[PDB]
């Protein structure tokens, strides 16, 4: 559930 | 302030090991008890654009680099640090953290720091141990590290030796 | 002894190719309209540093940095930059960027002119607070640029390193990501 924009 | 002491201590340790032909693998997260139990991924290591699977292999590559074709009185490889700089990129680092370390150290205490460290200097091949002018090859190097807290050493009573912050990521460039 | 093999740029920035999109924008704007990068990718928490790896004679960036430091002492004598050795926030970063020398970088198309290594890494803080962690993107650049010397009105050649740490942006930001950390290392400057 990581905030990952990449 | 805390980040600078941590960076200075790490830089002094890391390049001293290399220059004394000693291993640096113990400075990486891979061989840490707490991060291993927590399932931290292997340290991400790139050496001149080659992804290296483990700190142990990096130690072997350093050995191979220093192997001679050299006259007597020459040191095969010497790293000279010219500058470094450190930024905290997460002052509230929590991964694998003992609960007590979160409660006792707010992000302003300068303990639970994830740091971005950059280091630059020269690599001397075949130079006399204290010479910067009689080398065979001279490279510029640029190292970058992401450092994370060593939960097993930080404020561990009786811990005298050991690395306070460990390498989670490492990119090496020399040319 | 044999120096470690040198391989090309190692770009592992994940599905969205942020490193390509960011760096394309960055070095284009760095040359032509530097300050517009600040509202696009920088915020109140971004940290910036310039460090010198050598002592080139007539180093133009060194002169401008010394003038900046002097002026900062005149206007803001007890600013923490003295002991912290870094600049925090869009506002102060902009002032320094203004005095750093004008530059011309080669196109990113010239792959051999650039050494760019990047990878995604875990355990940044989530600025939205919705998740326990955020992913980060580390981008390290080694290259050369033309760097102006105003004393002669001529471009010299600068060798530099620049390490970016990118992460998810705060809510309401222009882009899904932001620069957390920007570390510029200036190596040799040689007159052309």
């Amino acid at each position: 559930q990581v905030n990952n924009p990449f | 302030l805390s980040r600078r002491y941590a960076a200075k201590s790490f830089v002094e340790w890391y390049y001293r090991q290399i220059n004394e032909n000693k291993p640096v693998a113990s400075g990486y997260v891979n061989n840490n008890a707490t991060y291993t139990k927590a399932g931290h991924p292997p340290a991400d290591i790139t050496i001149n654009g080659r992804v290296v699977a483990t700190p142990e292999e990096w130690d072997t590559m350093l050995k191979e680099q220093r192997a001679s074709t050299l006259p007597i009185g020459r040191k095969p490889v010497r790293y000279d640090v010219d500058c470094f700089d450190v930024h905290v990129i997460n002052a509230d680092y929590r991964f694998a953290a003992p609960q007590r370390m979160i409660e006792q150290h707010a992000p302003t205490d300068g303990v639970r720091m994830m740091m971005a460290l950059t280091v630059s200097g020269s690599v001397y091949f075949g130079a006399s141990p204290r010479s910067t002018d009689d080398y065979v090859i001279k490279q510029h190097f640029n190292d970058v590290f992401i450092l994370v807290p060593n939960w097993d050493v930080l404020e561990k009573p009786g811990a005298r030796s050991g690395r306070k912050y460990l390498i989670a990521s490492h990119k090496y460039r020399a040319y | 002894p044999t120096p470690l093999p040198q391989l090309p740029s190692n770009v592992r920035d994940g599905e969205n190719n942020v490193a390509s999109t960011f760096l394309q924008a960055f070095f284009q704007l760095w040359d032509h309209d530097r300050l517009t990068l600040i509202p696009q990718f920088y915020d109140s928490e971004t940290t910036f540093s310039v460090v010198f790896a050598t002592d080139s004679p007539q180093d133009p960036a060194s002169s401008s940095c010394s003038k900046f430091s002097r002026n900062l002492n005149i206007l803001s004598p007890r600013h923490p930059s003295t002991l912290q050795r870094l600049f925090v926030g869009s506002n102060l970063i902009a002032d320094l960027w203004k005095v750093l020398p004008a530059t011309r970088h080669p196109s990113l198309d010239q792959t051999s002119q650039w050494l760019i290594d990047c990878h995604t890494f875990p355990h940044l803080a989530d600025p939205t607070g919705m998740a326990p962690y955020a992913m980060g993107l580390m981008i390290n650049v080694n290259g050369q640029c033309e760097e102006a010397d105003i004393s002669q009105n001529l471009y010299g050649t600068r060798t530099f390193s620049r390490c970016f740490i990118l992460g998810p942006s705060k809510p309401g930001a222009p882009h899904p990501y932001r620069v957390l950390s920007d570390q510029l290392t200036l190596h040799t400057w040689k007159p052309q």
